């Protein structure tokens, strides 16, 4: 069987993007992701129903001195529901724009989890982040994560490429 | 340091939702100053006085 939803649509300069990830089904379990993008080329000002779903890069941010740990805890968008102590913490997190314009957001709410990382590799969460704003001109918590946090990144490159075949025969 | 860096934090915070394009406005624009080399004959004062 086959599960799909639709994430963005974004009036873009060049026209209304769409992006469907569908996710098919095997017996109830899920098997494989397949994500398109079309676009309806030409243009389009219907900012009032356009919208974005992205989930984040789940970054990785270290706390070394004391106020780091104040820092974020003033963030009323974070929110932590453990008062255990913690060193580097993983931040999960999934946002939903809402666009006015071609960049003011009319909403955004970005709910994610922050992980931390024990000893026995156990990984517990030590609370959540909720973001909730109107009339916006970027979403904070990824800002704030990208500049004092490194992600947990997947695609490590080579600093050179290599090849696989040379010629004509492809 | 908690002060000044929360501060900062909660400043550039503001300057990301609100947009960099608001924020200046907030700085007041001074007055630059400038000379004003007038000669100023010695000043007279009234008669009466």
């Amino acid at each position: 069987s086959t599960k799909a939803e639709i994430k963005a649509v974004l009036n873009q300069p060049s026209g209304k993007l769409v992006e469907v990830v569908g996710t098919i089904y095997r017996e109830g379990k899920p098997v494989m992701e397949v994500t398109s993008q079309f676009l309806y080329r030409g243009e389009y000002n219907d900012y009032c129903n356009t919208f974005q779903k992205v989930t984040e890069t789940p970054v990785q941010v270290a706390f070394k001195s004391a106020k780091d740990l104040a820092v974020l805890r003033s963030k009323e968008w974070f929110h932590l529901e453990k008062d255990v102590q913690f060193d580097v913490l993983t931040f999960r997190c999934e946002s939903t724009y809402k666009f006015k314009s071609a960049n003011v957001y009319s909403s955004i709410k970005t709910t994610g989890q922050v992980l931390l990382e024990l000893p026995t590799k156990e990984v517990i969460q030590v609370g959540s982040v909720d973001y909730e704003a109107g009339t916006s001109y970027g979403n904070p918590v990824t800002d704030y994560l990208s500049r004092n946090g490194k992600t947990i990144e997947e695609s490590v490159i080579f600093e050179n490429a290599i090849p696989l075949s040379s010629g004509e025969e492809l | 340091d908690i002060r000044r860096a929360v501060s900062i934090e909660s400043a550039i915070e503001q300057k990301v939702v609100n947009g960099d394009n608001v924020d200046a406005n907030y700085s007041k624009v001074m007055v630059e100053p400038r000379a004003n080399m007038k000669f100023d004959f010695p000043t007279l004062k009234s008669y009466d006085e």
